[PDB]
């Protein structure tokens, strides 16, 4: 799922 | 530390090449050796060590979970063990990260901004060792530093981009950490919400800040109902 | 080695599992504690070996590239002192490698499939040496272990992915350290002649991997003329 | 320029 900030 | 001998400007201005050059563990070392030489750390400065550290750890998720998802297909030692190497090597960057959040970024951070920043990444150090762990002790040490985070609520409005990605954040780990679907659909939705109708008091700036961390709940939402 | 304790077999399945995991420093240590053990490496051995290597030069290349462009522009220490820091571990990365081919892989190769491999790889890595170097000697080196590996075309058909992979990365030394770009384009032109005129005897299997490094030629090529 | 291998 999207967490904060870059991958 | 072996960036004692440098300046903290220096670091700092190395940290930028170093991101430049996605050359992110130099990056990590470079932001490490400035906050150790105990001055706070300005917003930009504060964003460095965030971006330097998530990069690191997220190279290592990415491959503890390709090496945990070849063990339990093979359910010799070497899978378990190379598995371990780099799960030891995760937890060690956790434990860095916690420990500068200890000592003592936390407790000198006095302002809102500075102090939810580092609470939220306490929360989210401790949910990269929960999804390594077998356990309750650290989800319950991510639990708190989200929450005491959380409660944002009192000194940053709705749309504050950090309190977003904190409820962003803290969604996730109600979702997939703390095995609570409905607290996470609940965050994210009223989080969203909340944002939604404070939209009307921003700068075109601020506006595209907000809506891009919003469009990260809504992705959410979409994956969970 | 700090391999010298684990398996050769073990080292193997490991440098296959951080291939899996893009984890190619990894890969490169378990690949080069294979190397140590004294035994001459299969086809896909030597090919774990030149993957993992190329992937971690090629990071430090393309961090080296971004900061020497910094550093033209600029023109404090700092950018000069990042940079030559890159360059340092690039430099070692690339001495390590020479070392392994000459202790003792280039001596042990008979066969023209391992040692045309390993003086490629030779050329190569003094290549990357060249790219920094400020420098003769260093191309010289280059030139000398290329040339030995081209005098391929007594033993491989003009098909044989190693022969046209040597040959694409010698036109690319010829154009870009040599500053013989005529000596490159007649190389690569040549490669590409002899190599579509050997096609027809190839399976549909080879006749992908031939095409494949052709194609690489042609793209040269097309940049060149 | 195009050399063999990855990047
Ligand atoms: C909203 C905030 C996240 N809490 N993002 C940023 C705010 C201020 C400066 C700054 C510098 C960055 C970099 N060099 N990658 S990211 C960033
Ligand atoms: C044509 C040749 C290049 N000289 N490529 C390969 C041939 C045989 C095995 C093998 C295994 C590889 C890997 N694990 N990345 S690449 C490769
Ligand atoms: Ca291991
Ligand atoms: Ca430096
Ligand atoms: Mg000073
Ligand atoms: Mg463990
Ligand atoms: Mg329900
Ligand atoms: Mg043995
Ligand atoms: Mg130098
Ligand atoms: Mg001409």
């Amino acid at each position: 799922f999207k967490t904060e900030g870059p991958d | 530390g072996a960036m004692g001998s440098m300046e903290r400007a220096s670091l700092i201005q190395k940290a930028k090449l170093a991101e430049q050059a996605e050359r992110y563990e130099d990056m990590a070392a470079f932001m490490k050796g400035a906050v150790e030489k105990g001055e706070e750390l300005s917003c930009e400065e504060r964003n460095l060590l965030s971006v330097a550290y998530k990069n690191v750890v997220g190279g290592q998720r990415a491959a503890w979970r390709v090496l945990s998802s070849i063990e339990q297909k093979s359910n010799g030692p070497e899978v378990r063990e190379y598995r371990e190497k780099v799960e030891t090597e995760l937890q060690g960057v956790c434990d860095t990260v916690l420990g500068l959040l200890d000592s003592h970024l936390i407790k000198e951070a006095g302002d809102a901004e500075s102090r939810v920043f580092y609470l939220k990444m306490k929360g989210d150090y401790y949910r990269y060792l929960a999804e390594v762990a077998t356990k309750k002790r650290i989800i319950d040490s991510a639990r708190s530093a989200y929450q005491e985070a959380m409660d944002s609520k009192k000194e940053m409005p709705p749309t504050n981009p950090i309190r977003l990605g904190l409820a962003l954040n803290f969604s996730v780990f109600h979702y997939e950490i703390a095995n609570s679907p409905e607290e996470a659909i609940s965050l994210a939705k009223t989080t969203f919400d909340e944002a939604m109708a404070d939209l009307h008091t921003l700068s075109e700036d601020s506006y595209k800040d907000s809506t891009l961390i919003m469009q990260l709940l809504r992705d959410n939402l979409t994956l969970w109902t």
